[PDB]
């Protein structure tokens, strides 16, 4: 799935994110804890306080992961293997968590990129999440 | 629900928000990027594409009803059961609207609020507005429980 | 919710029902269906696989609890909210259990119950027990909202 | 993303559904329409009365689009390609319903195969159904 005007404007959309992409995906986790709670029982060894250079440490890490994402856009799948092992196998994240974490990502991209934040470019990044919150959540074995 | 400090936080914001311009954007995106829901705006018009959407006149003038609701729900945060009543009616009962469409929108005005007001839509003020949007979904399903 | 008629038939339908039996049942259902639940039992010891989970004594014995509750729900029938008050407050409050997940539990049961009961299960009853989940689950998730 | 042990739960659990495949997809949608009434809203044009031939017909539909999806696990995209393009584009039907008709499946699946419908198998049936359901849902942004 995942057609090619998307993939044009995931693109775009990730290309304005530009270096920003570990700051955004950083405030994206801090957006997430604040507003829904139930999500930081997932992370008890962290420090979840504004600031803290854990979350800063970790938002890094999603902004790079989504990033290989935007790459590999027709091997989602195979870019994300790694993680759906950790996030379904491993962590037993709800998968709902991953809805909360999308939603948190796109008030964050709304909220630095207001002109380049249209209603399509808008509606592709939701079916992007989307797709790699279905590639994490594919293996609860 | 909301903390007097939360509903300060809420109140004191709300006052900046141009119902007209957020409503008919909010209900716009709605449509643009959850599909299905057109299946209940087929008299709007034309919802062929994004931009027939976005500039649909209908779609634009629905946004500001939608809106002053929210702002009547904005007044009291104590009774939104009360205060919804009469439109979880006509949503579940008439519409037969899935409560799940009920906080499609509250999330996309979420998104919508952030996208107009950048730095003042706060993490701290984003999570008090999840706050009122999930109230409000609520009160709109109440009738379905 | 019931009119009299549903809430004789229900109740008729729930003397049938062997809740140690069904409640392991339906336990050990959504822990293997539903695998992220397995987070919230961990004390249970080996969830492992399906016959790990079946088997376990631990997931037996709660499963029969569980079920118990129910029941006591099925004699409130219009005060759902009221005997599930401190269930309500300890997987919210304590556990943090997503609502999503009450849903799932209650739609097991309905499964289990089929299973257990074939022919039997009639559509209609099926839709009279299906009122009945909602309501439990709405009952549970009450600290939420 | 259906693993070595779902696919041969699934083709085994579909291999004793065997002719009643018809009958079992009648009485999931009747179950679907009783339970949770806003699914009629989709078939207006339709009579919804028990024993409703129309209903019996739309079922025998439903079972033979699951018995070629059973043979094409590698593929759903594929083997349903058609289907997403109506469900979807056409009918833009409300992603929530496919949970609704998946839960109306098992609960008829259920009742006639009690011996053989094991938490495994339980399991493996409802990954098939939400893979299914994400076809046909595909598109939809
Ligand atoms: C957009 C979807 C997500 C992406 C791309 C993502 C990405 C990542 C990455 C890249 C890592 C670190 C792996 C490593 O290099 O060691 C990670 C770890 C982790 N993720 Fe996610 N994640 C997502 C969603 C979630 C959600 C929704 C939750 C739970 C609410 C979650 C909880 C965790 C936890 C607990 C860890 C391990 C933290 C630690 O102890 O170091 N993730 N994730
Ligand atoms: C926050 C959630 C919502 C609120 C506060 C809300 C509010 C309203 C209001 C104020 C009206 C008009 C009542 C009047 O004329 O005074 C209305 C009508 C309507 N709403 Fe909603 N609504 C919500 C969600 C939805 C959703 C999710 C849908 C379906 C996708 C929906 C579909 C409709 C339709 C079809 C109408 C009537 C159309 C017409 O007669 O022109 N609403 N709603
Ligand atoms: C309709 C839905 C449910 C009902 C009626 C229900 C009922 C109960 C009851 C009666 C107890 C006994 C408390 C104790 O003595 O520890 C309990 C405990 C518990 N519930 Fe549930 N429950 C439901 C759903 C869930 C779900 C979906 C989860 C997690 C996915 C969950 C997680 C737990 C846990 C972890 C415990 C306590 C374990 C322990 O302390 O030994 N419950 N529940
Ligand atoms: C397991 C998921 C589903 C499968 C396999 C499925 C399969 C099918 C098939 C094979 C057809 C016949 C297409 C043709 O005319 O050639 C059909 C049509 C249709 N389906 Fe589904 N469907 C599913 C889910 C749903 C849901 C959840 C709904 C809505 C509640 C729905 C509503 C309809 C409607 C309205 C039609 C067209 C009827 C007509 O006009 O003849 N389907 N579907």
């Amino acid at each position: 799935v995942l057609s090619a005007a998307d993939k044009g404007n995931v693109k775009a959309a990730w290309g304005k994110v530009g270096g920003h992409a570990a700051e955004y995906g950083a405030e994206a986790l801090e957006r997430m804890f604040l507003s829904f709670p139930t999500t930081k029982t997932y992370f008890p060894h962290f420090d979840l306080s504004h600031g803290s250079a854990q979350v800063k440490g970790h938002g890094a890490k999603v902004a790079a992961a989504l990033t290989k994402a935007v790459e590999h856009l027709d091997d989602l799948p195979g870019a994300l293997s790694e993680l759906s092992d950790l996030h379904a196998h491993k962590l037993r994240v709800d998968p709902v968590n991953f809805k909360l974490l999308s939603h948190s990502l796109l008030v964050t991209l709304a909220s630095h990129l207001p002109s380049d934040f249209t209603p399509a470019v808008h509606a592709s990044l939701d079916k992007f999440l989307a797709n790699v919150s279905t590639v994490l959540t594919s293996k609860y074995r | 629900m909301l903390t007097a400090e939360e509903k300060a936080a809420v109140t004191a914001f709300w006052g900046k928000v141009k119902v007209d311009e957020v409503g008919g954007e909010a209900l716009g995106r709605l449509l643009v990027v959850y599909p299905w829901t057109q299946r209940f705006f087929e008299s709007f018009g034309d919802l062929s594409t994004a931009d027939a959407v976005m500039n649909n006149p209908k779609v634009k003038a629905h946004g500001k009803k939608v809106l002053d609701s929210f702002s009547n729900g904005m007044k009291h945060l104590d009774d939104l059961k009360g205060t919804f009543a009469a439109l979880s009616e006509l949503h579940c009962d008439k519409l037969h609207v899935d409560p799940e469409n009920f906080k499609l929108l509250g999330n996309v005005l979420v998104v919508v609020l952030a996208r107009n007001f950048g730095k003042e839509f706060t993490p701290v003020l984003q999570a008090d507005f999840q706050k009122v949007v999930a109230g409000v979904a609520n009160a709109l399903a109440h009738r379905y429980h």
